[PDB]
């Protein structure tokens, strides 16, 4: 039954995320393109993102960001729409849950796709380096590395994708977002689906008797995450006119922090 | 929220 609502809200993860954790670690174990510089950047544009390639290299990867970005929240939704109870909401309080909740499900999903190396990126086919994205110019050297140190200690949880799936629908169905209308409604969600979680992280994880008030932290950790990244991006959209902001996007960020 | 009110309808 709980049982039944934890499968329902995995299987509706694996159907409209393109990204998994088992098969980012398939890739991960070894063919992804690697960009370790300037000249392999250049190359993988080349074969990745060919009708993109000309400003900066900072602002074409910073556009390249925002693409990975639109299609993540499209999935979001998506998967949003499958969650048992999300879609009895009122229509605007969903878009309320979503304004507020993709960016901490966006960066808690990227650390599947991290080490402490570097990234997956452009659909498992390339694979950037950590030490590249830290080599780019100010301001675009600042945005990665504070994911990286997220999703290292993230990832020494050893979640699988049974339990990803449960923390981001943990994460969207959130009582407490500004602006909600029915909060009583979306709290009784919320405990239920916190409920389900709860239970799954005993069973799954019987080894780590505080994993599920580790990853209450986890989630106040990304909405700071996220309070953090809104401010950079605020700051690259009005001091670098190159580096435009995709329509949803600036949707989203608009009215939040 | 024209586009997330269009993704979800
Ligand atoms: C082909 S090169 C390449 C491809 C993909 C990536 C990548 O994974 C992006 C991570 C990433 C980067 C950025 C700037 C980012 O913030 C933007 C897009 C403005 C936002 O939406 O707020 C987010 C949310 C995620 C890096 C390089």
């Amino acid at each position: 039954d709980l049982k039944s609502l934890a499968k329902r809200i995995y299987e509706a993860y694996l159907k409209n995320f393109n990204m998994n954790k088992v098969k980012a670690r398939v890739i991960l174990s070894g063919p992804p393109f690697v960009i370790h510089d300037m000249e392999t950047l250049c190359m993988a544009e080349k074969t990745l993102v060919a009708k993109l390639v000309n400003k900066e290299a900072e602002v074409r990867i910073f556009h390249c960001c925002q693409c990975t970005s639109v299609e993540t929240v499209t999935e979001l939704t998506e998967f949003a729409k499958a969650i048992p109870g999300f879609a009895n909401l009122d229509l605007n309080d969903q878009v309320t849950l979503l304004k507020y909740g993709v960016y901490e499900a966006i960066f808690a999903m990227l650390s599947s796709v991290m080490n402490k190396d570097g990234m997956l990126v452009a659909y498992g086919n390339g694979f950037i380096t950590r030490e590249f994205l830290k080599s780019l110019r100010k301001p675009f050297c600042d945005i990665m590395e504070p994911k990286f140190d997220f999703a290292m200690k993230f990832n020494a949880l050893e979640l699988d994708d049974s339990d990803i799936s449960l923390f981001v629908a943990a994460i969207i169905c959130c009582g407490d977002r500004p602006g909600l209308l029915n909060v009583g409604h979306i709290e009784k969600m919320q405990e239920g689906i916190v409920h389900v979680l709860r239970l799954h992280l005993q069973s799954n994880h019987p080894d780590d008797i505080f994993l599920f008030p580790k990853l209450l932290q986890k989630m106040a950790d990304l909405r700071q995450l996220v309070t953090e990244h809104a401010q950079l991006v605020q700051i690259i959209k009005k001091t670098e006119s190159d580096a435009a902001l995709h329509p949803l996007l600036q949707e989203i960020y608009r009215d939040m922090y | 929220h024209k586009i997330l009110h269009r993704l979800l309808q």
